[PDB]
């Protein structure tokens, strides 16, 4: 699965 | 029947199974209240939605019935699913109450946009599973109808979701495809390939494409970019005080999109190009949008399932407010829960 990653806010 | 407890919360009696722990109050609205909970069953938090007076009368019936018959068709990675539906109610008789119960994924796209920078990388992975979820979406008939940012979900693995269809029959406007936003004609399942189409260009430009004040402002915005109709589409609006004012309007030629969207991926430029075109009939479809170049490293023609057929011709039934609550009941009855992974 793709390597692609982000930040979720609190 | 499980074991329920009831609470107190935001001045609205909460009563859930036991498996549903602290919730907490999200939100409000004319639809009903939402609170954020922990499933100890699956282990996993979740979004739990009290229906407002599901049954007020035959049309508010009818609706309840749609959204739950909606909700349990949808069994697809990219679209969210009806974890649990449930109502203290032990019969017919006393049935009043409706929940539902949906998985809480992490933040919705603008959130993510306000938070960084996304790469090409991440655009074209978002756009996929989106084509993705809609391919399953369209091939069952259905039409989201309301697709913007704020209604596709996504977690830190950048994977994505689509929520809140449509079921009623600025912001939303801003992405909503010309022949809806003036009723010009029926139209059909492209008017999502138009939302899509709106919201990549925002991802590449970090713009909003057509952000017009009102509806007139917005035509313009939208007829600059692709042109003013010509009469093959003119002929297809039913309206024919729409299609005295389109005529109305200076002519205008479609522009060159490379023009606009200066250094973005040429292959992600051609698809818009695809996507924002102002005859419905000749938009690209959801099928034909995963094939395309720009999703060269996400394509699998394998695996991009189309959906079971979804019936529909309750909407073309005429019953009375209690008919429509029984048939919503029967539905509550018959739901089978997901797998646990």
């Amino acid at each position: 699965k793709p390597d692609l990653r982000v930040v979720i806010p609190p | 029947r499980p074991t329920f407890y009831r609470q107190e919360l935001n001045k609205t009696i909460w009563e859930v199974p036991e498996r549903y722990q602290n919730l907490s109050p999200v939100g409000s609205g004319a639809y009903g209240s939402v609170c954020a909970a922990f499933d100890t069953k699956t282990g996993h938090r979740v979004a739990v939605k009290k229906l407002s007076r599901p049954f007020q009368s035959i049309i508010h019936a009818k609706r309840t019935y749609r959204e739950l018959r909606l909700l349990k068709h949808m069994k697809h990675e990219n679209v969210i699913g009806l974890l649990d539906v449930f109502t203290p109610a032990r019969s017919l008789e006393e049935f009043n109450d409706v929940y539902l119960v949906t998985h809480l994924m992490g933040a919705d796209l603008n959130n993510i946009v306000k938070c960084q920078k996304l790469t090409d990388d991440h655009v074209q992975f978002l756009i996929y599973q989106i084509l993705r979820g809609l391919k399953y979406i369209h091939s069952a008939d259905i039409i989201h109808r309301d697709l913007k940012p704020s209604n596709l979900a996504v977690n830190e693995d950048c994977e994505l979701k689509i929520l809140d269809f449509g079921l009623a029959r600025v912001a939303t406007r801003w992405y909503r495809a010309p022949e809806i936003m003036l009723n010009w004609m029926h139209y059909n399942q492209t008017v999502d390939i138009w939302s899509v189409g709106c919201i990549m260009a925002e991802l590449l430009t970090g713009r909003t494409l057509f952000p017009g004040t009102d509806h007139i402002d917005q035509l313009k915005l939208i007829l600059r970019l692709v042109g003013t109709p010509g009469a093959e589409l003119l002929k297809k609006i039913s309206s024919e005080s729409a299609r005295n004012y389109i005529q109305s309007l200076a002519q205008m030629p479609k522009m060159n999109f490379a023009n606009v969207f200066i250094g973005a991926n040429p292959l992600a430029v051609d698809l818009l190009e695809k996507m924002l075109v102002l005859d419905s009939d000749k938009r690209i479809t959801a099928a034909q949008a995963l094939a395309h170049a720009y999703f060269a490293q996400y394509h699998d023609p394998d695996d991009e399932p189309v959906a079971d057929p979804y019936d529909q011709s309750f909407e073309s039934r005429d019953l009375l407010i209690d008919e429509w609550k029984s048939l919503t009941y029967d539905e509550v009855i018959s739901f089978v829960p997901p797998p646990l992974d």
